[PDB]
């Protein structure tokens, strides 16, 4: 009650930086590394699960989320501003998407939505910019496979493979001497379990890394048949006895 | 009631009975059915004896506002049209008017117009409103001449009321009568239609079938 | 900063007390009140011998009872103008009587220190105080001929004469000797053109300041320039004797 | 009911439009002019309920007179009837609609093109060569649809309407008091100083 | 040089609101008005301050209903609304109840209308100190009101320039003034008496002295000019 | 009094073999009168076509509206706006105004530009989809159009044939009723061109 | 609801948002009227910042209001461009009440009245623009003039001028207007702002525009040729010495 | 009380400049430089992105070219996401001038709409303006042709040919050099190619970093073909032109 602050927190210094943008940038720099890779049938995503405490549950830490059932996301930086970004994703997806065309956003749509929530943080009054950033992966019918990044400025770009967070520089220069554009799905996976390896510092298994893929349509995972003109979710998130299984490699 | 106004020569003249009824109760035979907005523009009451006099009060206060801020007369065209706008934002709401806003500028002469709670604003040279009109029209219509003197208007104006206070049973009372020039308005006094009713027949000869 | 409705240490409205001081770097406005009538008198202050000095509206009229004189910021005043003229015909309009002079004053008045960011009661809604004065000049029946200086700080006085604005003081000083019970109205005008021209920048002359009055007979009118003109010369030949 | 005509010639437009104005027993005026100018090649005619009728169209003169200062353009005549539908079409689902029939005829200065647009008060507009609101049709569209050529000259169109108003005159039970005539061409608007 | 006096929403580190306390000085330079009681009267009375022998004197006593008013020392603009509001809730008692407001019921009022504006940012607290007189159901009554909210019934008292001289003057007279019943005339004496404790230096005139009147045989009244001669 | 039915007209549409095909009658009528002869009631946005029958206000509206609403679909998804999704967007819209609703009856028609599919449906004034894969029809003289289809009707027909069909189904129901006729359009719709033919009928 | 308040009072009696706004209109381009016995005539200065500039769809600095009534700026142009419409407006809502068109006093008025009000109000700046206010009454020969200030002030101007360089340009005015002898022609009035305003601008007849407003909206912008052979005229009657 | 915080985003400098405004323009002095020249057959529109890796996207991505209309582009220099807002707003108000009109909106009462709500931000409401400036390119048929620019103040212009973001006063020196009013579109589109390959801050221009588009009349008289073109293109058309 009584919010006063209708005046903007980000303005224009006079070198012509937006100063809380940069910070916000700054905070995801010091985040979990997190990275994202594009194969010919399908993308995965791939971060972190640094536990605080062994007491802390690993489940319960989740970075990967389901946004529709094509669409994935994970982060690096500061958490519950993601935890809170993705529900107003989810919701968008519904209400500005599913509930007037009667389907789901496609992938760089929902993208440009959530830079929409993202961009008004930076201007609106009151408000400071999430400290986040997202790689954001998924496939609709008419672009296929695709994987974005947006950042807190509300700014976003559709990368081949990419990575944020901490060990983002080492991540994109060891990624960038092994995407080519004839990868399997497969094939990405192992190379983010590569890129992974060098960016976590300790432990390194199933229960410490959390994977999903965007890809083929598991008619498994659907929960009901009849309708053969409705196929599964495409978005999968891997067990840890499926990370760990090939882990051996 | 019955009320009248026309445009001529020497300006306008302005004419209305004086009675109220409430069903077949004559509840006076001494109303105002003209409105003093201020010294240079007259209006008729007609239709609601309260909205009329209430909002042409209340016409002469934006009247005033407006030669403050403007430092010059409004137009009898201004006047109408603020008042015809006022009643177009209440339509449907009941309000019941019909009334002839009447002044005499430079800028437009002799000028009338008829304005009513439908919303309708007319300008014009002879309109009468009221159960009593019919009968008033029949005698401008036939003796309305551009050039009539201004004694000679002054009674016209005086005999179409007396006409419809005759045959109308809710018309009556009494004649009020004005002048209005550009100088503004002027009174020509109250006439019980009682004694005019005798002295017109009497020397006017008309008529002929009463017995007096 | 600080709030734009704060007190000083000496219990004073920065603003408000801000305000005053553009105030006294306006234009000079007298007031005189005699029994035969008031009187007031503005000195116009051109910028440029370009400037039409008829287009300059220092002394405006509210009713027909009542007069104005303005000094300050005088675009600040227009809309305190509106505010009277609107109040003086909505009170003839509820009980068809001209408004008290006084009453008057009391409303332009309230529409002060109606100013702030947020004061918790109804709405505030002004950025900023007045920074404008007004000489209100009118007659009632009851009180008869009446001065009033209408301040940003609401709050009103009654005067006998009264100057605002650049050397109030210095007029003010100069109307506290020639003030009595028992002037003229006549006598009055030459003493507003005396006072004015002692303390206008430039030299007395009807193009350069000009003169009303609020008579019960004729209510507010304001002098025209041949009419002015020749109250200079009136005075010029009264001055030119021991 | 209230006379509104329109007819499209080969390059002009003519409106008529009944003079008469009643309210209830009496014939207040004979001397009704129901048309607006929007634009100086633009007129707009109206007929309906009492109030609205002129206050709708002053209301769209404002517009149009508003929109032409802003641009230094006349807007053209599609556009002023898309415009004026869509007002309609808005207050038809508003609290208290606008009761108000139009006709709107303009010269096109741009295609060089007389246009005739009908539109009711519930939005429904339609481009036409001649046409006619409430019952004036049904007396006249018979004649129209006969002797309608779209090569018409002014004055042939002006002698087609001469012949409508007379089937009026004589079918119909209202005294509508005769019609102004006016013709928006190239040249903007004129009215026929003396027909019928 | 101290940075909590911005505002009336910031405590110092003593506790103290110093933007309340600024206030409490516009009273202090506002001319003085005293006020005093018996058992069938209270009296207002209040030196109006000019500004020109060319000017009027400051009315000081304001009407609030028929059986109660009030002095103002301060900021004149703050009385009125404050004035006004209290004419409302006077008011609406008798509208509401055919209930004469209680005296005591003004101050309560008084008080949570002034403390509104001490907790609220971008309010400022009243400029005014005022004193109000009347009588109700349970007799004479006088209080006190300041603008950080406190209300006190009393005696007698004073408010304003040099008003120390007369409130000290009522502290001695307390066993007097107050049993001088059924003669306010005299309890008019009595106050006009304290007010000239105050006095530096100028005489009362008939144009700056203006007493206030209210009891059981009496509806508020205020008196001014000619009616006032009778006590100089 | 019956808004669904002041202004009249017909529109109706099938499927074939890789086609579809949607007519409407071309007139405009204020109850008894005739108005117009040349009001068209099948729109176009992309390869996808929509008819409405109806208030004719309101089928002017509506056009507007979905033409409004498929621009700003292009912009932002890079594409043209497909059958089955505008379907969608029509039911929602009508929808929106549960409470207040356009008097139409909307019909859409259009080929899939991915699957080829022909595709077709109807709706009521509130948005309730009708998807069928023979024939939709709306207007005043609905249950005409409706005897004739079911008789007229057979799947797969080839474009030409399927012409021949909605053209006799739409002319001879038109002729049944008093609000219908005035001329008729027929469009035939296949993946990649699509022709629109006048016809000729009575105008009485 | 942003309404703090911008615009206050400094101690020395100053609103200082108004007075920086005046600074933005001595940095807009000059502009300048002058009226004729029979005319006004409105001229500006065209920017010379860059070049490339497309000239038939860049806005033109004087801009109608109603067809007898032109205004023209000096400061900040976005903040120019809220003020026209504002007005604009008026004109047609002052038509569509009262029957007449405005008076040119009217509308500097409602303008004037206008940018007072920002100096007044929670969360808004004042404008940084200062006008000229120019057109003849309805039914009216007199030629009016007025200019208007971001405090809200107007008054009547035999001739005026605003922005760059004005204080100089009306040095020359004041020195060249024969109130008692205005320029009885449209020559001579379109001559005299020539004069004034070339005298600051430098030579180029494509860095000045000229619109002239003669009774009964008569409004009439000129073409560089005119206004070149006014440029060249007086090029050689002052090489004539 | 929260007055402090308050950056008082829309205030004059004593010089009556506003703070906010031009720090924005400065943001913009930084951003991806981006070119409009106005030829007699049509209107070219090439823009430099400011970031690329070898693994961003280049067919899939967007960041200083878009639609408004299928008559109306713009070209965009600085902040993206401030752009899209804005590009949403303009891409809203012409359809509502379609819907209400049935004619497509000329060019410049789109700009000026889009100007007068930037314009906003720098009078009311404490926000800070959007850091962007935008390059129009389109066509109607009451102008033709149309160039325009604006940015964060609010303000818009006409132009021949214009450039927005960095090293502008290289690159309009440049082009004021080589401009000629007779210019036909294949020679404004190497004109283009050619003042950004003498703006650059960066080693060679490539296709991947290089966004392009045009607005001709095309084969049938009447219509206005929008050519946003595709990475193979801009590469093509790099080869063509003395570059790669
Ligand atoms: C002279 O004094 C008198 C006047 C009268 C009659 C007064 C006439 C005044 C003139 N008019 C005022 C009265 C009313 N009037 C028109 C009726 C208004 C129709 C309302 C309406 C309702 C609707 O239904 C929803 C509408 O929508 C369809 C609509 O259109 C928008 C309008 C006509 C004009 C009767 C008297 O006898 C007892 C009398 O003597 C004492």
């Amino acid at each position: 009650m009584t919010d006063r602050y209708s005046f903007s927190l980000t303005t224009f210094s006079p070198s012509g930086k937006l100063g809380q943008i940069d910070y916000a940038l700054t905070a995801v720099k010091q985040g979990v590394t997190s990275l994202g890779i594009k194969a010919t049938n399908g993308v995965v995503i791939a971060t972190e699960k640094k536990s605080s405490s062994p007491l802390a549950m690993s489940e319960t830490l989740s970075k990967v989320s389901l946004l529709t059932p094509d669409i994935g996301a994970v982060y690096s930086g500061m958490g519950p501003d993601y935890r809170v970004l993705v529900d107003k994703s989810r919701k968008v997806a519904h209400t500005s998407y599913k509930r007037i065309y009667g389907e789901y956003p496609p992938t760089k749509l929902l993208v440009s939505e959530v830079a929409k929530i993202m961009q008004e943080a930076t201007q609106s009054g009151g408000v400071r910019p999430f400290g986040v950033s997202l790689l954001i992966a998924g496939h609709d019918e008419f672009n296929g496979f695709s994987l974005y990044q947006v950042d807190p400025s509300g700014s976003y770009f559709p990368w081949k493979a990419t990575a944020i967070g901490k060990g983002s520089v080492a991540a994109k220069t060891f990624l960038e001497k092994r995407w080519n554009d004839e990868l399997e799905l497969e094939d990405a996976i192992h190379i983010a379990l590569l890129t992974l390896k060098e960016s976590v510092e300790g432990e390194f298994n199933g229960d410490t890394i959390e994977l999903a893929i965007i890809g083929d349509e598991n008619p498994d995972l659907l929960g009901y048949t009849g309708i053969p003109t409705d196929k599964g979710p495409r978005f999968r998130k891997l067990t840890s006895q499926e990370i760990n299984d090939r882990l051996e490699a | 009631t019955t009320t009248l106004a026309f445009r001529f020569q020497g300006g306008i003249i302005v004419a209305v009975d004086s009675r109220a009824t409430a069903g077949n109760w004559v509840a006076s035979q001494t109303v105002k059915r003209v409105i003093e907005i201020n010294p240079f523009l007259l209006g008729t009451m007609a239709g609601g004896a309260a909205d009329c006099q209430f909002w042409e009060t209340w016409l002469g206060s934006q009247c005033r506002l407006h030669e403050l801020r403007e430092k010059e007369r409004i137009s009898v065209a201004a006047a109408s049209k603020i008042l015809s706008n006022l009643v177009y934002q209440y339509k449907g709401a009941g309000l019941s008017m019909g009334t002839m806003i009447c002044g005499y500028t430079r800028k437009e002469g002799p000028t009338i117009y008829y304005v009513d709670s439908d919303g309708t604003r007319l300008k014009g040279d002879i309109f009468c409103v009221g159960s009593g009109q019919t009968f008033a029209y029949g005698v401008l219509d036939s003796n309305y001449k551009w050039d009539l003197s201004v004694e000679d208007a002054l009674y016209l104006g005086k005999r179409s009321i007396l006409a419809a206070a005759h045959r109308d049973a809710y018309s009556g009372g009494s004649v009020n009568l004005y002048h209005v020039t550009e100088d503004g308005w002027i009174y020509h006094g109250n006439h019980d239609v009682g004694e005019l009713f005798w002295k017109v027949k009497e020397e006017e000869g008309s008529f002929n079938n009463v017995i007096g | 900063d600080r709030g734009v409705s704060t007190f000083s240490p000496e219990g004073r409205l920065f603003q408000v007390e801000y305000s005053l001081e553009a105030i006294k770097l306006g234009s000079t406005a007298i007031g005189i009140a005699t029994k035969e009538g008031v009187v007031l008198g503005v000195e116009k202050r051109a910028t440029s011998p370009l400037l039409e000095s008829d287009s300059i509206e220092k002394i405006v009229e509210i009713d027909r009872h009542i007069g104005c004189a303005m000094s300050g910021l005088t675009a600040d005043a227009r809309s305190m103008i509106e505010h009277a003229r609107t109040a003086a015909v909505t009170h003839n309009l509820y009980y068809d009587e001209d408004i008290n002079v006084e009453s008057l004053t009391q409303s332009v008045c309230d529409l002060a220190l109606r100013f702030g960011e947020g004061a918790s009661g109804e709405e505030r809604l002004m950025s900023r105080p007045f920074g404008v004065a007004l000489l209100i000049a009118g007659h009632d029946a009851d009180d008869g001929y009446q001065l009033f200086h209408a301040e940003p700080s609401g709050t009103f006085y009654r005067y006998n004469a009264k100057a605002i604005g650049s050397g109030s003081e210095g007029a003010q000083a100069e109307l506290l000797n020639e003030w009595h019970s028992s002037l003229t109205l006549k006598e009055a005008e030459l003493l507003v053109l005396k006072i004015l021209k002692q303390v206008m920048e430039e030299k007395l002359d009807e193009n350069n300041a000009q003169l009303s009055c609020i008579t019960k007979q004729d209510g507010f009118k304001i002098y025209d320039n041949e009419k002015t003109a020749e109250l200079i010369k009136e005075l010029k030949e009264k001055e030119a004797a021991e | 009911m209230d006379i509104i005509l329109g007819i499209r010639v080969q390059d002009s437009v003519i409106l008529a439009s009944s003079k008469a104005v009643t309210r209830g027993i009496s014939v207040l005026k004979d001397s009704d002019d129901k048309t607006r100018q929007l634009s100086p090649h633009t007129l707009m005619s109206f007929a309906g309920e009492a109030g609205d009728t002129v206050q709708f169209a002053e209301y769209i003169q404002a517009n149009i007179q508003l929109y032409s200062i802003r641009e230094d353009y006349e807007l053209s005549p599609q556009a002023v009837s898309s415009f004026v539908r869509q007002e309609l079409a808005k207050s038809i689902r508003s609290r208290r609609p606008y009761q108000v029939n139009v006709l709107i005829g303009g010269y096109d200065k741009k295609k060089n093109k007389p246009e005739l647009y009908q539109i009711d008060y519930l939005g429904t507009k339609v481009e036409l060569p001649y046409g006619a609101h409430g019952y004036s049709g049904f007396y006249t569209f018979s004649l129209l649809d006969h002797h309608y050529r779209p090569d018409m000259t002014t004055e042939e169109g002006l002698d087609l309407l001469k012949l409508c108003v007379q089937e009026l005159e004589k079918r119909m039970p209202m005294d509508f008091k005769g019609v102004i005539v006016k013709i928006v061409d190239k040249d903007g608007i004129r009215q026929v100083d003396d027909f019928q | 040089r101290n940075n909590y006096d911005g505002d009336t929403v910031t405590f110092s580190p003593t506790g103290r609101l110093f933007q309340v306390e600024y206030a409490l000085e516009a009273i202090k330079q506002g001319s003085v008005t005293v006020g005093l009681r018996s058992n069938t009267h209270a009296v207002l009375v209040a030196l109006k301050r000019n500004a020109d022998e060319l000017s009027s004197y400051q009315k000081k006593i304001i009407k609030c209903d028929e059986h109660m008013g009030l002095s103002l020392a301060g900021l004149a603009p703050d009385a009125r609304v404050l004035s006004n509001y209290l004419r409302q809730q006077c008011n609406y008692s008798s509208l509401v109840f055919n209930r004469k407001l209680a005296v005591e019921r003004a101050g309560h009022l008084l008080c949570d209308k002034a403390q509104k504006n001490t907790q609220s940012y971008g309010g400022r607290p009243y400029g005014v100190g005022l004193l109000i007189i009347g009588y109700d159901k349970s007799g004479a009554h006088l209080l006190e009101f300041q603008p950080s909210g406190n209300v006190t019934e009393l005696y007698g008292t004073a408010i304003g320039a040099r008003s120390q001289g007369a409130k000290t003057y009522l502290e001695r007279t307390l066993d007097t003034f107050i049993k001088i019943d059924g003669n306010p005339d005299e309890l008019i004496k009595a106050g006009v008496e304290a007010i000239s404790q105050s006095l530096r230096d100028e005489s009362l005139t008939v144009d700056n002295l203006s007493i206030a009147i209210v009891g059981k045989d009496t509806p508020f009244t205020i008196y001014d000019g000619e009616a006032v001669a009778k006590y100089i | 009094s019956d808004p669904s039915s002041i202004n009249g007209g017909i529109v109706v549409a099938m499927t074939g073999k890789d086609c579809v095909a949607i007519a409407c009658d071309l007139r405009l009528g204020s109850q008894s009168l005739g108005v117009s002869n040349k009001f068209e009631k099948i729109f176009h946005y992309g390869h996808v076509f929509l008819g409405i029958t109806g208030l004719a206000t309101d089928v002017t509206t509506l056009n507007e509206m979905f033409r409004y609403k498929t621009n700003l679909y292009k912009l932002k998804e890079e594409r043209a706006i497909e059958p089955e999704t505008f379907t969608q967007l029509v039911s929602s819209s009508l929808y929106e105004r549960r409470f207040g609703p356009y008097f139409v009856g909307p019909v859409v028609a259009g080929i899939n530009s991915k699957s080829g599919k022909p595709f077709i449906a109807g709706f009521d004034l509130i948005g309730c989809i009708d998807e069928a894969k023979d024939f939709i029809v709306s207007g005043t003289a609905s249950d005409q159009l409706f005897g004739m289809c079911e008789s007229l009707y057979e799947p797969n027909l080839e474009p030409e044939d399927l012409f021949e069909t909605i053209s006799q189904a739409l002319l001879n129901a038109a002729d049944r009723d008093a609000l219908s006729g005035w001329g008729a359009v027929v469009y035939i719709i296949k993946k990649d061109e699509v022709v629109k033919r006048y016809l000729k009928m009575r105008q009485d | 609801g942003y309404d703090r308040a911008l615009s206050i009072f400094s101690p020395d009696g100053h609103i200082f948002q108004v007075e920086y706004a005046l600074e933005a209109v001595k940095r807009g381009t000059c502009a300048v009227g002058v009226k004729g016995k029979n005319c006004v005539v409105l001229g500006c200065e065209r920017r010379s910042t860059l070049k490339l500039q497309d000239t038939r769809i860049t806005p033109s600095k004087v801009s109608k209001i109603d067809s007898h009534v032109v205004l023209s700026f000096s400061g900040l142009n976005a903040d120019s461009r809220i003020l026209i419409e504002k007005a604009r407006v008026e004109a047609q809502s002052h038509r569509l009440t009262l029957e007449d068109p405005v008076t040119v006093e009217y509308l500097t008025r409602y303008v004037a009245g206008v940018q007072q009000r920002y100096t007044q109000s929670g969360g808004v700046r004042p404008f940084g623009v200062s006008t000229l206010i120019a057109g003849f009454d309805p039914r009216d020969d007199e030629p009016k003039l007025y200019q208007t200030e971001p405090s809200g002030i107007y008054s009547s101007w035999s001739a005026q001028t605003i922005g760059r360089n004005s204080k100089t340009v009306r040095e020359f005015l004041e020195k060249n207007y024969d109130r008692k002898e205005p320029p009885a022609t449209v020559e001579e009035c379109v001559k005299l702002t020539v004069r004034s305003l070339l005298e600051v601008v430098q030579t180029g007849a494509k860095n000045i525009e000229i619109t002239v407003v003669k009774p009964d909206s008569d409004i009439v912008a000129l073409s560089s040729e005119e206004i070149n052979q006014y440029v060249t005229q007086i090029e050689q009657e002052k090489q004539e010495q | 009380g929260s007055r402090r915080y308050d950056s008082r985003t829309t205030i004059f400098s004593p010089e009556g400049r506003l703070y906010q405004v031009e720090y924005a323009l400065e943001s913009i002095s930084h951003a991806g430089t981006a070119i409009g020249i106005m030829a007699s057959d049509g209107i070219v529109l090439a823009a430099e992105r400011k970031v690329t890796s070898t693994l961003l996207e280049q067919d899939t991505s967007t960041e200083k070219l878009y639609k408004l209309n299928d008559k109306i582009a713009v070209a965009v220099a600085g902040l993206t996401a401030d752009a899209e807002i804005l590009i949403n707003t303009a891409r809203i108000h012409a359809q509502n001038y379609l819907k209400t009109y049935n004619e497509d909106i000329p060019v410049e009462i789109l700009v000026r709409r889009l100007s007068d709500i930037k314009q906003g931000y720098t009078q009311h409401g404490g926000l800070r303006p959007f850091g962007v400036s935008f390059i129009y390119a389109g066509y109607d048929d009451r102008y033709g042709y149309q160039l325009y620019t604006s940015n964060p103040s609010g303000n818009y212009t006409g132009w021949k040919a214009i450039s927005v973001g960095a090293n502008t006063s290289a690159a309009q020196t440049l082009l004021q050099m080589d401009y000629k009013d007779d210019m036909k579109v294949d020679d404004a589109i190497e004109l283009a190619l050619k003042t950004l390959s003498k703006t650059t801050d960066s080693s060679a221009l490539t296709y991947d970093r290089l966004e392009f588009a045009t607005i001709r009349k095309g084969a049938n008289d009447g219509e206005v073909y929008q050519k946003i073109f595709k990475p193979q293109e801009i590469k093509d058309i790099l080869v063509k032109t003395g570059i790669t």
